[PDB]
């Protein structure tokens, strides 16, 4: 019984881990004074003024690039 | 190497029937969750990756402003238009309108018309800024450079 | 919260700024400006100026402002 309960936490946590690794890269901090653009390359660059604000940026779609 | 995998497959338990099933439902699992990790693209902003269609070319109505649009694999491919506002400076010389050899550079700010990304691709790809400005520009600056005296 | 660490300390920005007087004479003059972020407008400072809102403001406004005078007086 114990092995289990071993062997569960551990995948739990590992599943944890990767959970806050992806959510920590779908952040950014673009300063004030910098106005951000989504730069999401699905349907690409948003009239939608993204500026400052650190929205959701969803990984492999949106690179903060930082406009003054 | 064929032989020591043989093995190691070999050497796996006779388990009782409950774990064959189950490994085979966990391979299912994990090909179905590859496969939808790959139906999404390389996707950086400041470019439409637009739907490639496999049939008939690009999708030269399906114009991809700023949005999800899964790649069905192996048959869309994102075309990774630098929608960014690619500056390029160029220079040219010019005999101007009185003809002084007048040099002038200039630094031009493309990016390709969203509203047209897809006949944009079957007419001039990735590298279109390349394949655009390069000497576009150095025309118009030819042209109205020679229409003035030094 | 960010804590906001305004140098409200004055930080004065000894600047350069050569001149043509008015009469258009080449009079280099150099000024020391003493710029405290004004408190009553900091979060607005922030919001329009940064942290290093000094080098943001001070390093040629107080050129301009040396061009503009001594480009009102002869040699």
């Amino acid at each position: 019984m114990a092995a289990k309960v071993f062997e569960s936490i551990g995948k739990f946590g590992l599943a944890l881990a990767v959970a806050g690794g992806v959510v920590n890269s779908a952040l950014y901090n673009v300063d004030a004074g910098h106005r951000a653009v989504i730069f999401d390359r699905f349907r690409g660059v948003q009239d939608i003024v993204v500026g400052e604000g650190t929205h959701f940026l969803i990984p492999w779609v949106q690179k903060p690039i930082i406009f003054d | 190497m064929a032989q020591n995998l043989k093995d190691l497959a070999g050497r796996l338990p006779a388990g009782p029937r409950g774990m064959g099933t189950a490994l085979k439902l966990l391979l299912g699992a994990g090909a179905v969750a590859y496969g939808v990790r790959e139906s999404v693209f390389t996707v950086e902003g400041g470019h439409r990756a637009i739907f490639f269609n496999r049939i008939g070319g690009v999708q030269q109505d399906t114009i991809l402003a700023e949005g999800l649009h899964f790649r069905i694999p192996w048959f869309q491919y994102p075309i990774i238009y630098d929608i960014r506002a690619r500056p390029r400076k160029i220079s040219s010389p010019t005999g101007s309108k009185d003809l002084q050899m007048v040099n002038i550079s200039l630094r031009v700010l493309s990016r390709p018309n969203a509203q047209e990304l897809p006949s944009m691709y079957q007419r001039l790809g990735l590298d279109y800024e390349e394949r655009v400005l390069p000497s576009i520009v150095n025309e118009v600056l030819k042209s109205v450079v020679a229409k003035f005296n030094a």
